[PDB]
């Protein structure tokens, strides 16, 4: 399950940078560490 | 002549940075302090004509996403005024005269004299590569064309030579009005990977080293400076931080502007008085 998800956008010098929280909650029995990675495939998001 | 220090550091940032990492020898001797496995990291990511990861560089604030593999990030910065001449004045001309510029021109034949020729017009001749022209070879320019005595020459009918001259833009006269500068301009690296921002770095130095040999900085840009901040992380609110080394580059410059004269004397009115 997922939940919040922000697609939060900062203008900088640099440039442009995509970065948001999304919450999420897993299953029992599921022991998730730190930077483990996700990736939903159903899922599309525009980017230009 | 207004300077735009930004647009001169990317023309001379960008080809010459293309040929540094095309091809391997150079970049070993630039990082010769390194160690073997950045070195060679840095090597295959980005060094060789094949390599598939490649470098950029441009302005602060592009709209667009910015690639933060390994980025050349500028920002025009600070200046000052440091110098002043009486009246402002800096150099009088009486041909106006466009950018210096270097052309490599073979030797040709014509029926009284050797020449070279050249794509524009000449408003004044500075050095002929490896040629002191003495009297007896009576220099001369005629427009496009510089020509010297065929006769006791004739031995170097094809010399492959190269001109530094000067461009020709009008046959009215002026004086320039303009002051020096003393500016700042920044320049920092990005990369996700510190590692790739050091090297970058190091490139970057080695470009600044190799560009004081180039004609319009020895001309218009003197008196280069270099100053470096430390490795801070550029971003914290990504996945991954940014990091990257800023630097500091200072240059003089003399903005100028010609004002044209009309006045031109060409007779005399001597009279005596009686009473």
């Amino acid at each position: 399950a997922i939940q919040s998800q922000e697609k939060g956008t900062n203008q900088l010098d640099i440039g442009i940078l995509d970065t948001g929280t999304a919450i999420g909650t897993t299953q029992l029995e599921k022991r998730i560490s730190y930077r483990d990675r996700f990736t939903v495939p159903e899922v599309l998001m525009p980017q230009q | 002549a207004i300077t735009s220090v930004d647009s001169y550091l990317l023309s001379e940032i960008k080809p010459r940075l293309n040929t540094v990492l095309e091809n391997c020898y150079i970049i070993d001797e630039v990082l010769k302090d390194f160690d073997y496995q950045t070195r060679e990291s840095f090597k295959e990511a980005f060094c060789g004509k094949n390599a598939q990861h490649e470098v950029t560089v441009g302005f602060n604030f592009p709209k667009f996403k910015n690639n933060y593999e390994a980025h050349y990030l500028i920002q025009l910065g600070q200046g000052q005024e440091t110098k002043n001449s009486l009246g402002s004045i800096q150099s009088s001309y009486f041909e106006a005269t466009g950018d210096t510029l270097v052309e490599s021109s073979t030797a040709i034949r014509e029926d009284d004299k050797l020449v070279f020729t050249v794509s524009k017009p000449i408003g004044e001749l500075i050095k002929v590569e490896d040629i002191e022209f003495a009297k007896y070879d009576n220099l001369q320019v005629e427009g496009n064309k510089v020509s010297f005595k065929y006769q006791t020459n004739e031995d170097y009918e094809n010399y492959n030579a190269n001109i530094i001259f000067t461009e020709k833009k009008n046959d009215s006269k002026g004086l320039v009005k303009g002051f020096t500068v003393e500016e700042q301009v920044t320049v920092v690296g990005l990369s996700f990977n510190v590692d790739v921002a050091r090297c970058l770095d190091a490139v970057l130095k080695m470009i600044l080293i190799s560009m004081r040999d180039s004609i319009e900085e020895q001309q218009t840009f003197q008196l280069q400076n270099l100053s470096f901040g430390d490795i801070a992380p550029i971003i914290e609110d990504g996945d991954s931080m940014i990091f990257g080394r800023p630097t500091i580059i200072k240059y003089t410059s003399s903005l100028d502007l010609d004002y044209t004269i009309t006045q031109d004397i060409n007779k005399l009115t001597f009279k005596e008085r009686k009473d």
